[PDB]
């Protein structure tokens, strides 16, 4: 559960992404592409080398339904059932790989935002991801 | 795998009972119904909709058969895991696609299937040396993925 | 999430193993330490030789918290609150290990209901046990 | 670990431009915070009550740079990790009783810091390869639990 600080860190942490999320789904997917090769495995269809548009649109994506999480911190169960239906009912996603891209986001966090990845910040935004994850892969059975 | 000899023995000496082609086949369906999302492969089999459906699904009975058959090969070269998995690695990464975590999931099956049927004879002991097989094989049908 | 047959199910399963419980507990824990060494870290103060006393009186204690996690199936985090901070606050167990007891136990299970053991029942089995560790593991931050 | 000789040469390049002292500090300190479980084994540390308390406490300070230390020489011997760590594993095991689990967890936060530290500099191919690195250290730390 996400404490009234937890929120708080997130908000501001994501705040800051802003206009970038973009820019940082795209790289967190390179990052999880590189160093866990195993994870392409969801994504035979797709052109995965370095620029890919394929990627940098994905990563769009993938950050719009965060920037949507943060949006609907205290009904992230509902604001993100639709995307859990999904992963759980067509793709089949397994469970493993969702700690693996959580692990990417905030490599990726901590990479371009120096000044506010403090430690307190590290620990909330990683429980937030990891809450993610669980809405995500609830439906799975 | 680092296995004692009285691990390769029990290993060895419980499997000469194994029945491949039911124990095969009751592994692979009970993946698909314990973990649903290893279906995804397996749409072409048909009708996975039941417990039922699954189990009784010849084109499951049939592939659980060639799995536990290369299973069953890999335990005559212990001491080389990856030159028997290379290719099959290979395969079920570049063709297949398969995520190496299900492979995961089938050795926890399969233990459960051996004690099922084994019993009392199934011992804590003999569930360790099978645990270290299982691993070893996971990492060996992983072993190719880039 | 459990759905009215999981509960069936493993209110089935577990009438079945009745009195054994402990039995099944102790045995479940012995399979454990055998094959997941690293899970003995967490019991450096335990005999854990074949027999040990200890780990049959834990084994015990383990399988009457699974009973009355059965018994309270539809409101597990009430029954378990208590032992959900005991192990968050101070057995502060990693999470991991979660996973190899419930498989231990699952093992055990099919070992002593060959007739019951079936698919439709590992699977409820399976999801049962899953829930109980996260309940166990949902005060640790 | 079987690094590519860019992957060794990279992972090389970048460990001369960190401090030490300091990184260390800031990994087993983030370590405590992220995954206040770990605390278990530091009750001899004092204070750990606050992510400032945590990061502040200079026996974290002093034992974040033990650790990144033998961290440091792990990486001269690539290709002997277990060699080189043995002696550390057995400790752990037999004397810290400390689950090779939080191993990962501090190899990652490890990665996180790198990353927080190098920012763009510590590129997708850059982490790929310390991935890797901080698996070889993990999986030779815990080689001789038993
Ligand atoms: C926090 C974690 C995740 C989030 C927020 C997320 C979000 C999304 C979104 C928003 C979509 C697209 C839906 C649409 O087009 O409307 C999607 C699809 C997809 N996701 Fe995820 N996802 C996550 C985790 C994962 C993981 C861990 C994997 C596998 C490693 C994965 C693999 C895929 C694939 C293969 C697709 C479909 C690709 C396509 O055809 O364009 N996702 N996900
Ligand atoms: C011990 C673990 C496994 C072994 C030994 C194994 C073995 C095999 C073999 C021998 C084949 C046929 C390839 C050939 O020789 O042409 C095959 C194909 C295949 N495997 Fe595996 N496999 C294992 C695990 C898995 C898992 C866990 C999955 C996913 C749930 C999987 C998915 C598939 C699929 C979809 C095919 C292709 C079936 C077809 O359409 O012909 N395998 N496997
Ligand atoms: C669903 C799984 C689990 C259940 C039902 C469970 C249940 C229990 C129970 C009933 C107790 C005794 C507390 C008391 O006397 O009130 C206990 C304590 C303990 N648990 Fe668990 N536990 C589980 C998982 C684990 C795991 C996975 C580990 C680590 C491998 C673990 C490690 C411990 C330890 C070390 C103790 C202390 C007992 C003693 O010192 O005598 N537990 N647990
Ligand atoms: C990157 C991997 C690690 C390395 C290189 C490492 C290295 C060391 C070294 C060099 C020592 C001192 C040796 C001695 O006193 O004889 C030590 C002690 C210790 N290590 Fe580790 N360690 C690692 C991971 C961990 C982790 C993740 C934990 C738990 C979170 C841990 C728990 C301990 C404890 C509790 C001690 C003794 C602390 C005390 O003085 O009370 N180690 N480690």
């Amino acid at each position: 559960v996400l404490s009234p600080a937890d929120k708080t860190n997130v908000k501001a942490a994501w705040g800051k992404v802003g206009a970038h999320a973009g820019e940082y789904g795209a790289e967190a997917l390179e990052r999880m592409f590189l160093s866990f090769p195993t994870t392409k495995t969801y994504f035979p269809h797709f052109d995965l080398s370095h620029g890919s548009a394929q990627v940098k649109g994905h990563g769009k994506k993938v950050a719009d339904a965060l920037t949507n999480a943060v949006a609907h911190v205290d009904d992230m169960p509902n604001a993100l059932s639709a995307l859990s239906d999904l992963h759980a009912h067509k793709l089949r996603v397994d469970p493993v790989n969702f700690k693996l891209l959580s692990h990417c986001l905030l490599v990726t966090l901590a990479a371009h935002l120096p000044a506010e990845f403090t430690p307190a910040v590290h620990a909330s935004l990683d429980k937030f991801l990891a809450s993610v994850s669980t809405v995500l892969t609830s439906k799975y059975r | 795998v680092h296995l004692t000899p009285e691990e390769k023995s029990a290993v060895t000496a419980l499997w000469g009972k194994v029945n491949v082609d039911e124990v095969g086949g009751e592994a692979l369906g009970r993946l698909l119904v314990v973990y649903p999302w290893t279906q995804r492969f397996f749409e072409s089999f048909g009708d996975l909709s039941t417990p039922d459906a699954v189990m009784g699904n010849p084109k499951v009975k049939a592939h659980g058969k060639k799995v536990l058959g290369a299973f069953s090969d890999g335990l005559a070269h212990l001491d080389n895991l990856k030159g028997t998995f290379a290719t099959l690695s290979e395969l079920h990464c570049d063709k297949l696609h398969v995520d190496p975590e299900n492979f995961r999931l089938l050795g926890n099956v399969l233990v459960c299937v051996l004690a099922h049927h084994f019993g009392k004879e199934f011992t804590p002991p003999v569930q360790a040396a099978y645990q270290k097989v299982v691993a070893g094989v996971a990492n060996a049908l992983a072993h190719k993925y880039h």
